[PDB]
């Protein structure tokens, strides 16, 4: 899934999803 | 075709506390020196002695009434350590009339000098003239009952003013 | 009390002063060593001044 | 296996006044001599908190489901260690990660899961008939753990575990906060001889550990050991009884407080600058005598 | 004219700077990932949590026993005193030839149907040689990617 901007600063938006 | 062993790392910052940190470094320890002293969380400049406060195990810092650090806990050793400010004063030339004499005294106010003739006094130490036994009246008022003149082939001394 | 007061008034002066440091005059911090290693010089002048 | 407790009768809490209790330490500076103006969520002077009772004489086993606003100062005048910890979370069903704390009788474990808890958890407590002693023999608190990211275990211990029939003898006082998602407990432990009622005197509650966990702590639940034997026939519903046991839960707010430090760094007494006006007069000229 | 005139402020510098850290002993268990016996497959790679514990790249980044080590949006020499709040380490078995295909931007069969990176990915990617380890007399069968 991608994530919004406002809750992670130094990482990537997408995380685990599997 | 031969087989890689590969290892991924992924790093993330989601507003949250820093789980994992990284070391920077460690010194061995200085006491009796005007030293930047670096600490958990706090840094700055002052001069480390031994200490006999009680501070409680939980705590780590320590403030006066002025809510000044004054003493900090060893990170690596239940040792607490006192903080002096390193010295610091005023400088003040004592000199006669320059259509006197071009010899000048020094006065290194508010210093234990021993870390700067010498003469110790209340109000410093001065540094040129030399301290006499003999009361005279105030020429040159320099505090704590201690004036200095140029009298003696010629100098500047440093007496206790005589009242009258 | 007169020379009580006196003594008083100038501890408090002095007190006031030294308390005085700790304000952040709308800076982002009070310590001028953590505004200096926060950010850089270009930036950080205005929270310094 | 989760299970319902039935066989227990409602009645509406007792109130208890907080006479001077729940300061405690808001940083971890030294001082000496001095008073320190602090702003922080503090216990305010003389409040009624909710107190919870368990006894059976009635069948009284209290450990409802409570709000969880700012901070909770958490009391236990006990004298056989019955209480032995807390459940937090938002909705507890999986779906939100929820913070759990029990004392078992080996290890205390402090984790974060996404746990299911059950509808009424409990620690089983069963007086076995192999050897003539008590000790814990149920765990029904939650259900299933997906997944967590926290877990601690400390060392293994014991503890008398014994339903000592006498009178309260020890009092534990705790303080739950939870800012930018650092949970944080504060403890101290006081010797008591009383029957009932919150004792008299000041106790400043040192930290004892700090939890980063980052949740949303909507709400919160107590726990408490469930006393079975065969003494009292019955299914895991009805065949138990509570003994002998009572906490309180008091609720903090933002307040200011004067702190009396003393010269070894020990706070020694305090003044809620919001109870009254003299109050009021002690804050403002930073001292205890006007 | 005679007299007592204030011209300077004397103040001793410090002599030496000093720096004190409380003692390393929560490591974070990077031995254990890096030195595993057995991993798993490229489709079903494993993910491991690290957190609450003290990171120390710098040894990694010198230990020199690593074919590869690539990073990407932060430079391998900045990260080591910088803190994450979560650290997640990826671990599997790749071929030799699909090794330059681990990286954002990439595609290939194992980049797009067994393991996609974002295209922002940021952290590090390790790589040594396994063919003394991952590799036997008569071929190794116990490592399954999909296509
Ligand atoms: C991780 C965590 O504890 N999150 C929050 C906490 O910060 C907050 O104070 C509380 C209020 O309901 O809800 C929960
Ligand atoms: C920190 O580590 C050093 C390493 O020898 C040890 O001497 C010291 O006792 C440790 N600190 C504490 C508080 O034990
Ligand atoms: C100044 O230093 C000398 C050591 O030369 C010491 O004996 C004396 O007590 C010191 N005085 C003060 C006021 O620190
Ligand atoms: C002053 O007198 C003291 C003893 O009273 C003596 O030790 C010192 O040397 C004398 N100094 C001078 C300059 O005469
Ligand atoms: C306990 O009773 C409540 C009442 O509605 C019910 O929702 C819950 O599922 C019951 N749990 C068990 C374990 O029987
Ligand atoms: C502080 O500690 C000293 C050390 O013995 C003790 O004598 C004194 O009574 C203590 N102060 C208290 C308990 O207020």
């Amino acid at each position: 899934y991608r994530r919004p901007r406002e809750q992670i600063i130094i990482g990537s938006l997408w995380v685990f999803c599997g | 075709y031969q087989p890689y062993r590969v290892v991924v790392l992924s790093f993330e910052l989601l507003h949250a506390p820093a789980t994992v940190c990284g070391p920077k470094k460690s010194t061995n320890l200085v006491k009796n020196k005007c030293v930047n002293f670096n600490f958990n969380g706090l840094t700055g400049t002052g001069v480390l002695t031994e200490s006999n406060k009680k501070f409680l195990p939980f705590q780590q810092f320590g403030r006066d009434i002025a809510d000044t650090t004054d003493a900090v806990r060893d990170p690596q050793t239940l040792e607490i350590l006192d903080i002096t400010p390193c010295s610091f004063g005023g400088v003040s030339v004592i000199t006669p009339g320059t259509n006197t004499s071009n010899q000048v005294a020094v006065l290194y106010q508010d210093v234990n000098c021993t870390e700067v003739n010498v003469f110790q006094t209340r109000a410093g130490c001065l540094i040129g003239a030399e301290h006499v036994n003999n009361s005279y009246e105030c020429d040159i008022p320099i505090g704590a009952g201690i004036c200095a003149s140029y009298q003696t082939s010629q100098s500047i001394i440093a007496y206790t003013m005589s009242l009258g | 009390g007169k020379l009580q007061d006196v003594v008083n008034q100038n501890a408090q002066a002095l007190n006031t002063l030294v308390k005085q440091l700790s304000s952040n005059f709308g800076a982002i911090s009070s310590v001028l060593n953590d505004i200096l290693s926060r950010l850089d010089p270009p930036e950080a002048e205005v929270q310094i001044d | 296996q989760c299970v319902n407790l039935t066989t227990r009768t409602q009645l509406p809490p007792a109130y208890t006044n907080s006479f001077t209790r729940g300061v405690y330490y808001p940083d971890k500076v030294f001082r000496s001599s001095v008073l320190h103006s602090t702003q922080d969520l503090f216990l305010p002077f003389f409040s009624n908190v909710t107190w919870f009772h368990a006894i059976h004489v009635t069948k009284r086993f209290d450990n409802p489901v409570l709000p969880f606003n700012d901070g909770v100062y958490f009391a236990s005048t006990e004298k056989s260690n019955i209480i032995r910890g807390w459940i937090f979370g938002t909705t507890l069903d999986s779906k939100t990660q929820s913070l759990l704390i029990v004392n078992n009788a080996t290890n205390v474990v402090i984790k974060v899961c996404e746990f299911q808890f059950c509808n009424d958890p409990f620690l089983g407590v069963y007086y076995h008939k192999n050897n003539k002693s008590w000790m814990e023999s149920e765990f029904r608190v939650y259900s299933s753990a997906n997944n967590c990211t926290f877990e601690y275990v400390s060392q293994p211990f014991l503890m008398d575990l014994e339903g000592k029939q006498g009178n309260f003898k020890n009092l534990r006082e705790f303080v739950f906060k939870n800012i930018d998602g650092y949970f944080k407990i504060y403890s101290k432990h006081t010797p008591i001889n009383l029957v009932r009622d919150l004792p008299q005197g000041f106790s400043a509650l040192e930290p004892l550990v700090d939890l980063p966990i980052g949740i949303n702590i909507t709400r919160f639940q107590t726990l408490l050991a469930l006393h079975r034997s065969y003494l009292t026939p019955g299914d895991s519903s009805s065949g138990w009884t509570a003994g002998a046991a009572a906490y309180y839960v008091g609720y903090l707010q933002p307040r200011t407080f004067l702190l009396k430090y003393n010269e070894n760094g020990t706070i020694t007494d305090a003044v809620d600058c919001a109870l009254d006006p003299l109050s009021e007069t002690k804050c403002t000229l930073k001292s205890f005598t006007v | 004219e005679k007299g007592i005139y204030q011209t300077s402020n004397f103040r001793v510098q410090p002599t030496e700077s000093i720096v004190r850290f409380p003692n390393i002993t929560n490591l974070c268990p990077f031995g254990e990932v890096f030195n595993a016996t057995r991993f798993a497959s490229v489709y079903a790679w494993n993910r491991k949590r690290i957190s609450n514990c003290v990171a120390d790249y710098s040894v990694l980044y010198n230990s020199a026993s690593f074919s590869t080590f690539k990073c990407y949006g932060v430079s391998p020499t900045k990260l080591n005193d910088l803190c994450f709040t979560n650290v997640y380490a990826d671990s599997f078995v790749i071929r030799g030839d699909e090794v330059r295909q681990i990286a954002p931007g990439q595609t290939g069969k194992i980049a797009d149907y067994n393991y996609k990176l974002p295209d922002d990915f940021t952290g590090c990617v390790i790589a040594w040689n396994s063919n003394n380890l991952d590799s036997k007399v008569g071929g190794n069968y116990n490592y399954l990617y999909r296509l």
